RNA sequence: GCAGUCAAGCGUUCAUAGCGACAUUGCUUUUUGAUUCUUCGAUGUCGGCUCUUCCUAUCAUACCGAAGCAGAAUUCGGUAAGCGUUGGAUUGUUCACCCACUAAUAGGGAACGUGAGCUGGGUUUAGACCGUCGUGAGACAGGUUAGUUUUACCCUACUGAU
């Protein structure tokens, strides 16, 4: 039932800081700083050396145990994008009608429009989360590749694209007209 | 509703209703036109559908070539006698109600139009336009 | 008209089946309660599972009769007809009655209510009580797999929950697997048309000698 | 113009997907039970139908 | 009447896009029963007009999924009762049935909503005719005509007013 003891361990690389008070992760490192904050779990952090943070929990169920190592990957998901990075390669697929997509600033912010999507009259407008730089592939004319030192705010930023440019009233199968993700890299590599 | 008409026509007083009687004004040998129906047309509980100057109305033929007669076609109304406002300012109204028979594609069954048409009819169909002696 | 199987499903009444007075019953809706290889040995088939009953209530014909055309177009199909015997157990024995006031049944513009409310044969039923076998089946070991699940198929065709249960005796006899092998080991059991007969011990000599020539 | 590796990654998240029997519902390819509270998560599943 | 269950077979291929035979478990109370608990010092018994509100088992509209969904067109399914769901010929009709419009002409409740609100066409007194039945008086959930619709000023409710 409750098991009695359940650890995971985060390996730390180097120069990568990590700072921890009543579950607040603060992670500095040589580019970027990240803040995930995690009230919602029962989750006991140790300091069990430099290069590595012991994460454990005491006396948790199926549920619970399985919310620890949950746990455990979204800090390395925060480290990750802290040392090298994440970016996310995007990609056009079009049956006739050219996508025209640009980069506009507004009142707000970089929105994000497309145009004559499937020969349509209405842009569709689409933020960009902040801390992720918005990138096209020169070489390649029917591309575009999202950056950022999170892996939410970019893949989030790229489903927003993937959600905002689809079919209506057609058979999807055949209309397979879209902007759609193929790439999820990192920026060092 | 009024399937082949040009544009948009304003509100005009809805002066004949179903049950009306109209002195058909084309020389396709009718002479009366019942109407049973107009083309628009909303729903209220016991209120009889009425139609105005330059509707598509539904009638049959109560007078006249028996060609014509016992069966149900479209027709398009011309003059009304309800004095309806134009946005101009001026009201006005013709001294008979009156109607050219056609199809619903707008084609008149006819060949030419006696009396006068008004402006927001033959502003609206085109053949009710090329047929028509005097526009008011 | 078809009344639903739950208007006849418990044992409410006591039994009432077809005699001298009751000579008015149409027959059930089964007329062969054996199929498969009914002509088979004891021996071939050395497996048995049966379909026992977990509730006290009634089993209608044509239930019974759709159930075994469904078991028997599942095992056909995947095992063919040589591999199994099986034996509807149960017999439609009990007779249900109905009272009929339809608008033109019997008598003028209407019939009656509650009066005289001794109701005409319609159906037939089977009395199952609590740990009962419907379905025996006879097939072979390594082929018991499909018969968990052709008898599982069977199981959605008539109510009540009906346990599918493998039986350690010798197939369609009443006495286990090791018995079986030293009773072929020594020649104490004959073989009979599709059962066998078991060595009398008690009875006449001669006829112990009339009968067994591979015993002594 | 065609690029049929494109097509082979617009398929990903129109064609290649399996749906419920139930309730209808788009689910992964690799499912095996719905992620739906109103069918009951049924494993009662099937592929969805292609083109042509 | 409304659905669930298992799947032999239909769908030229293809048990389930859609159906589904043989069987089986249910729900609903808008049908019809069956019963006789309440009402015989009387609860005004059909239908229509008027009018409000509620239900979802959704005809339309909104946003979605699914297919023998290329588009159009059409079918199936989900959340959803917010909002709409008509004009007429014939019949006393509920019901039916056509004509026509419309986005659509969905199904039901509320003492089979609603008569000190109406109407009285129907049925259900007395007049009278016909048909059959009866020797006869008379009979007929058979046909056809003519046949008085009473009271609120009280309490509550509601609408306004001090
Ligand atoms: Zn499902």
């Amino acid at each position: 039932m409750k098991y009695i003891q359940t650890e995971q361990q985060i390996e730390v690389p180097e120069g990568v800081t990590v700072s921890i008070k009543s579950r607040i992760v603060k992670v500095v490192g040589p580019r970027g700083t990240l803040t995930k904050n995690l009230k919602h779990i029962d989750v006991t952090f140790t300091k069990v050396n430099n290069q590595l943070i012991k994460v454990a929990v005491h006396n948790g169920g199926r549920k619970h145990v399985a919310a620890l190592r949950t746990v455990k990957s979204l800090v390395d998901n925060m480290i990750t994008g802290v040392t090298k990075g994440y970016k996310y390669k995007m990609r056009y697929v079009y049956a006739h009608f050219p996508i025209n997509v640009n980069i506009v600033e507004k009142d707000g912010a970089k929105f994000i429009e497309v145009r004559n999507f499937l020969g349509d009259k209405k842009i569709r407008n689409v933020p960009v989360r902040d801390g992720v730089t918005i990138e096209f592939s020169t070489n390649v004319k029917d591309e575009i590749v999202l950056s950022g030192n999170s892996v939410e705010d970019v893949s989030q930023n790229a489903a927003d694209l993937q959600q905002i440019c689809r079919v209506r009233n057609k058979d999807i199968r055949k209309f397979l007209d879209g902007i759609y993700v193929s790439h999820k890299g990192f920026i060092t590599e | 509703s009024g399937n082949g008409a040009q544009g948009t026509k304003f509100r005009i007083s809805l002066g004949l209703p179903v049950g009306a009687i109209m002195n058909c004004a084309d020389n396709s040998g009718a002479r009366n036109l019942y109407i049973i129906a107009v083309k628009g047309s909303g729903s209220r509980l016991n209120r009889l559908p009425a139609a105005s100057l330059g509707d598509m109305v539904m009638a049959t033929v109560k007078k006249g070539k028996p060609e014509l007669r016992k069966k149900v076609m479209p027709a398009i109304v011309v003059r009304q006698a309800k004095s309806w406002r134009r946005r101009d300012g001026v009201f006005l109204y013709f001294e008979d109600n009156a109607g050219v028979i056609a199809n619903p594609k707008g084609e008149m069954k006819g060949s030419a139009i006696t009396g006068p048409v008004g402006k927001e009819c033959a502003d609206l169909w085109p053949r009710v336009a090329s047929n028509s002696g005097v526009v008011v | 008209a078809r009344r639903p199987a739950r208007c006849y499903r418990y044992q409410k009444n006591k039994p009432y089946p077809k005699s001298r007075y009751n000579r008015a019953v149409p027959d059930s809706k089964i007329r062969i309660y054996d199929l498969g290889k009914k002509k088979a040995t004891v021996d071939e088939f050395p497996l048995c599972v049966h379909l026992v009953s977990n509730e006290l209530e009634q089993l209608s014909s044509e239930a019974l009769e759709a159930a075994r055309i469904c078991a028997n177009k599942y095992m056909t199909t995947v095992s063919g007809r040589d591999a199994f015997h099986l034996r509807v157990r149960v017999h439609p024995f009990h007779v249900l009655r109905i009272n009929k006031m339809l608008s033109c049944a019997g008598a003028d513009r209407l019939q009656q209510g509650m009066r005289g409310a001794w109701g005409k044969p319609h159906g037939l039923a089977a009395r199952v009580d609590i740990g009962q076998i419907i379905f025996s089946v006879r097939t072979k070991d390594s082929n018991k797999d499909v018969v968990v699940e052709g008898l599982r198929r069977a199981r959605y065709k008539f109510p009540g929950q009906q346990k599918i249960i493998l039986s350690k005796k010798w197939g369609f006899t009443n006495l286990d697997r090791p018995e079986y092998l030293k009773k072929r080991e020594a020649g104490e059991v004959k073989d009979d048309g599709a059962f066998v007969k078991f060595l009398s011990k008690k009875g006449s000599l001669e006829n112990n000698i009339r009968e067994f020539p591979e015993y002594f | 113009i065609i690029e049929p590796s494109l097509k082979a990654l617009a398929s990903k998240y129109n064609c290649d997907k399996s749906v419920c029997r139930k309730c209808y519902a788009r689910l992964p390819p690799r499912a095996t039970n719905c992620r739906k509270r109103k069918c009951g998560h049924t494993n009662q599943l099937r592929p969805k139908k292609k083109l042509k």
